[PDB]
């Protein structure tokens, strides 16, 4: 939408949780589990491929 | 709100014009400009409680902390009407110490 403006990635993930109706404390208080789940989900794609 | 469906930027409004066998759309959009960098933090710890912005981000100009809206820089001081509380400050990665100002009790002298 213009020039790239940097933001830390967990804070971008919190904006995106807001965009679906969940408060952002739910992301910050679960950060490690959410990242573990994303990593297992990405590791399952290359296994199916 | 569909990205790039009505031009580049944040769609404000669009005007139609007729062409021969066709149509022309003049899209008016909003494009952000002249950014500055800041230090930032996800929450703020005060009295053993974690505070999150209601809307906006916590930013630091070098020595002081403010809340701003995310798309236009307009800094304000962090109060209990700017933020909400959840939990204690032991669980959030990158939490920062600052004071969150209450209006009522300095009204009550
Ligand atoms: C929410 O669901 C997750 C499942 O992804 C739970 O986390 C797992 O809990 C089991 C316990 O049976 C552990 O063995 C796993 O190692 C956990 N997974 C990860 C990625 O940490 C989590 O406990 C659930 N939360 C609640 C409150 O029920
Ligand atoms: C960050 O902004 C603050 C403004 O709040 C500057 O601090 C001073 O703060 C006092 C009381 O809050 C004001 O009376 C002053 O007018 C403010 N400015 C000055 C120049 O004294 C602070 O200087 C700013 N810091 C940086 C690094 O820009
Ligand atoms: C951002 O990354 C920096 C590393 O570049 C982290 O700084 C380190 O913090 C640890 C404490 O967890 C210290 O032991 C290291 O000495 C620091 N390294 C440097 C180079 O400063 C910083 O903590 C990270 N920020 C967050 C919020 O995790
Ligand atoms: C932010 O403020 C809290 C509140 O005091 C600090 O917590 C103290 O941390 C030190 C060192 O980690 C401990 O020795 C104290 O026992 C803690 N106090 C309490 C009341 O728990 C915290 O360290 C501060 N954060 C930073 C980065 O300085
Ligand atoms: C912000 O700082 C970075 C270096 O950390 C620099 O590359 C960038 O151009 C700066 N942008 C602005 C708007 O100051």
């Amino acid at each position: 939408a213009g020039a790239a403006l940097q933001i830390p990635f967990a804070m971008q993930m919190a904006y995106r949780f807001n965009g679906i109706g969940v408060t952002q404390n739910v992301l910050y208080e679960n950060q490690k589990l959410i990242a573990n789940q994303f990593n297992s989900a990405i590791g399952k794609i290359q296994d199916s491929l | 709100k569909r990205v790039d469906f009505c031009g580049k930027g944040y769609h404000l409004m669009s005007f139609p014009q007729s062409a021969p066998h066709g149509v022309v759309f003049l899209h008016v959009t909003y494009v952000p400009a002249q950014e500055k960098n800041f230090t930032t933090a996800p929450a703020i710890c005060h009295d053993g409680k974690a505070h999150f912005p209601r809307e906006g981000v916590f930013v630091s100009n070098g020595t002081h902390w403010f809340v701003t809206q995310r798309n236009f820089y307009e800094p304000q001081i962090i109060t209990t009407d700017n933020t909400f509380v959840s939990g204690n400050c032991d669980v959030v990665i990158g939490i920062v110490n600052n004071t969150v100002y209450d209006p009522l009790q300095p009204e009550l002298d």
